[PDB]
């Protein structure tokens, strides 16, 4: 900083009218071609044999378990199985399969029904952390939100001690600007349509 | 830290000078614990008062609990770091 | 009359790493904001 | 009859009214104005944001307009730019750097990036064998996230070069930009990597010289003017007329530049 | 006599600084002092036509470079001689602005604050903030 400046900083806000919406609609068109370039083409269309609701399959076998459950007798991890039992792995682990890939996380059936190899409980740790923590950052946002304060994240600086520190004003203000920018914009999707 | 120093002091009149502390010197320490915000410190405190002790200032020690609430919601329970998933060779040893 | 000084020597200007503060926001964005960091130490190095 | 095609890229109200006001005073109407999003010939764009359809962005220290502080200099600064998608879609220049991170696909991207770069290095090798230069600096953010895109640039700048038989100098920004403010003298033909940061060096080497106006080679082949000032502006419409056909009314605007820059249309 | 032959050095680019880092107006301020040109203008006196024409090129080039490069491409667009007059009315505007954006007392405040990191003379910051008062009506 050494030497008079010119002019003094102001907050780089010009543009202040970034309408979170707009922001939040261009994450939108970005995050959709990216993933479609990703995967590559949709898979060729696939005409089901025959026509069920993933719930009338969870209650057709809810209900073949439940007539063989007096049949059913306690074993050993390490004793061999009951016919019973391998059904039952069987239907539940495509069951929650299916409903893994559906959206609906219930990490303890989830947890029962399909982690066999360690590689398997070690995938299924890390999407219990990613589900919780997207969870949790949308209900520090909202009340962020409600408060009002910027939905970017904000460093923790003092600029006065970063003029302070240096000697040439232009890298200075680059920072500022950069991060004011980001502190100013939205960082957020349309989920409904990133799903979709 | 004043926690450190006050608890630094105790070890010096109970060690060193042959003085058992009373309920007030601990009293002093949980004040200063809920007052910092550590939380943790104050279940070893309040632990402390009711062994040596007898019991702990229920103030004290709903005020305690209260600030625990606050980082159990704000996601500051445990510095992040920590919780990181790591691996044999996804570790940073300096 | 020794040496005085060499004008042409200058103080390197010493980086500062940006820290975040340490929110569930910065551990989704761990990565991200680190990125940010490293541009901004680059940055001050090279001078812009 | 004839059609001025006008573009505006980031450019306020003010400027695209004063230049339509100069060419309606200057033309009389023989020449009709005309406003678009893309050209190839008989062009102005205006504004500091780059138009989509250009990948060529070079500019040079017209003799006439040589602003006394800088008499003399003779320094050509070529901008390779990329092809330009919808602002709302990723730009190349940062695709082909977040995709190889991301480990998507760059095949295509790198095949049109290599394009763009091959035909700015044309250019540029051209612009130094006829100023007679035998080494030309090359210009590429250091920074860390650009550690790709520049590589590619400076991989193939350099083998077109070489191939040419002429010399590269790999450089910075900061450095190359405090020489170029300071000493431009030193710097025969510069070419600068397709980054932010190299635009905003490219405005300002035409805005510290005295306001100049900048040639857009673009993909259908030929050259339109940029400018961003009044006067930048100004001398864009005058060389266009010039290209049109019109000596007179050319220099009378290049006349109202160099006296009355900010307002050239009463100065006229 | 050492300083004045190694700043004309400088400038002309024959000597470099040690990390060859850009000769800016900051640069220059740490080392050779911030009144850098008045002692170097002097001594340019007693040298040919050529080098003083070079030294007052080079001494205005750097006040030049004094801005960043963005503020240049931005305001330096219509020549260096009204580049000082468009950049001060720019950073008027901004201060209209932020006045009408968020009051007076936290303006007053916030160029207090800028003026302490500009290294701003009381002065020139009471200029400011009368001009833009002035301005907004």
């Amino acid at each position: 900083i050494s030497g008079v400046s010119p002019l003094l900083y102001f907050p780089p806000t010009t543009t202040s009218t970034t309408n979170r919406e707009d922001q939040i609609n261009k994450n939108t068109n970005i995050a959709i071609q990216m993933i479609k370039r990703y995967k590559g083409e949709v898979p060729p269309h696939y005409t089901r044999k025959s026509s069920a609701t993933i719930e009338q399959v969870e209650k057709e076998i809810d209900a073949l378990l439940g007539g063989a459950e007096k049949l059913r007798k306690t074993s050993t991890d390490d004793q061999p199985m009951d016919k019973l039992t391998l059904m039952e792995r069987c239907l539940r682990h495509a069951l929650w399969s299916y409903h893994k890939e559906e959206g609906r996380y219930d990490f303890d059936q989830i947890g029962r029904w399909v982690v066999y190899t360690p590689e398997d409980e070690v995938k299924l740790a890390q999407l219990k952390r990613e589900v919780e923590a997207k969870e949790k950052l949308a209900a520090l946002r909202k009340r962020r939100e409600e408060e009002g304060l910027p939905g970017g994240p904000v460093p923790r600086i003092n600029w006065p001690q970063e003029y302070s520190s240096f000697i040439d004003r232009e890298p200075v203000v680059a920072k500022r600007i950069r991060y004011d920018t980001l502190a100013s914009t939205t960082l957020e999707r349309d989920e409904k349509q990133i799903e979709s | 830290s004043k926690f450190c120093a006050m608890m630094d002091l105790l070890e010096e009149m109970q060690h060193r000078n042959r003085l058992k502390p009373n309920e007030e010197s601990w009293t002093w320490v949980m004040k200063e614990c809920v007052k910092s915000g550590q939380f943790r410190l104050g279940y070893c405190i309040q632990q402390v008062m009711e062994t040596e002790c007898k019991g702990c200032p229920a103030d004290l020690v709903k005020a305690n609990e209260a600030n625990a609430q606050k980082a159990k919601t704000e996601g500051k329970e445990h510095p992040g770091h920590l919780s990181q998933q790591a691996g044999l060779f996804d570790v940073k040893v300096e | 009359r020794a040496d005085e000084v060499d004008y042409t020597n200058l103080p390197a200007p010493k980086p500062q790493k940006t820290v975040w503060d340490d929110n569930i926001e910065t551990e989704v964005l761990r990565k991200y904001l680190d990125g940010l960091s490293q541009y901004d130490m680059e940055e001050a190095k090279y001078g812009v | 009859s004839k059609q001025l095609t006008f573009i505006s890229a980031g450019a306020t109200a003010a400027v695209l009214q004063s230049a339509s006001a100069i060419v309606s005073k200057v033309a009389g109407g023989r020449v009709q104005t005309k406003t678009a999003k893309e050209a190839g010939r008989h062009a102005v764009v205006v504004g500091p944001e780059t138009p989509i359809g250009v990948h060529t962005a070079v500019t040079e220290v017209p003799k006439s307009a040589q602003d006394p502080l800088f008499s003399g200099v003779s320094t050509v600064v070529v901008r390779a730019v990329l092809p330009r998608a919808a602002p709302d879609s990723v730009q190349l220049r940062d695709a082909l750097d977040v995709y190889a991170s991301a480990g998507i696909d760059t095949k295509e991207e790198v095949r049109s990036a290599t394009e763009a770069f091959k035909k700015s290095a044309e250019v540029a090798v051209g612009k130094a064998k006829a100023k007679g230069v035998k080494r030309i600096v090359l210009v590429v953010k250091q920074a860390s996230k650009h550690n790709c895109i520049n590589e590619l640039f400076k991989k193939i700048s350099t083998e077109t070069i070489e191939s040419a038989g002429l010399t590269t100098e790999v450089v910075g920004t900061a450095a190359v930009a405090n020489q170029l403010i300071v000493n431009p003298e030193s710097l025969g033909v510069v070419l600068l990597n397709d980054v932010a940061a190299t635009e905003q060096i490219e405005l300002a080497f035409a805005g510290v010289v005295g306001g100049v106006s900048r040639v857009y080679h673009t993909v259908e082949g030929g050259k339109i003017s940029a400018g961003h000032s009044f006067k930048s502006v100004a001398l864009a419409v005058a060389q266009e007329l010039r290209e049109l056909g019109l000596s007179s009314e050319a220099d009378k605007v290049e006349a109202a530049a160099s006296k009355n820059p900010r307002a050239v249309v009463s100065a006229l | 006599s050492t300083k004045m032959q190694t700043l004309h050095k400088l400038l002309t680019g024959e000597v470099s600084f040690k990390n060859k880092a850009p000769v800016k107006d900051c640069n220059i301020v740490h080392q050779f002092g911030e009144n850098w040109a008045t002692e170097l203008s002097a001594y340019a006196k007693t040298l040919p036509a050529e080098q003083q024409k070079i030294i007052v090129r080079q001494i205005a080039r750097v006040k030049l470079t004094r801005y960043t490069v963005a503020e240049l491409a931005a305001y330096c667009g219509d020549g260096p001689a009204l580049l000082d007059e468009t950049a001060r009315a720019a950073n008027i505007e901004q201060g209209v602005a932020f006045v009408k954006a968020k009051g007076v007392e936290a303006f007053e405040k916030y160029v207090a604050e800028e003026s302490t990191n500009a290294n701003w003379k009381p002065e020139e910051a009471k200029k400011f903030i009368e001009d833009v008062k002035a301005k907004a009506k």
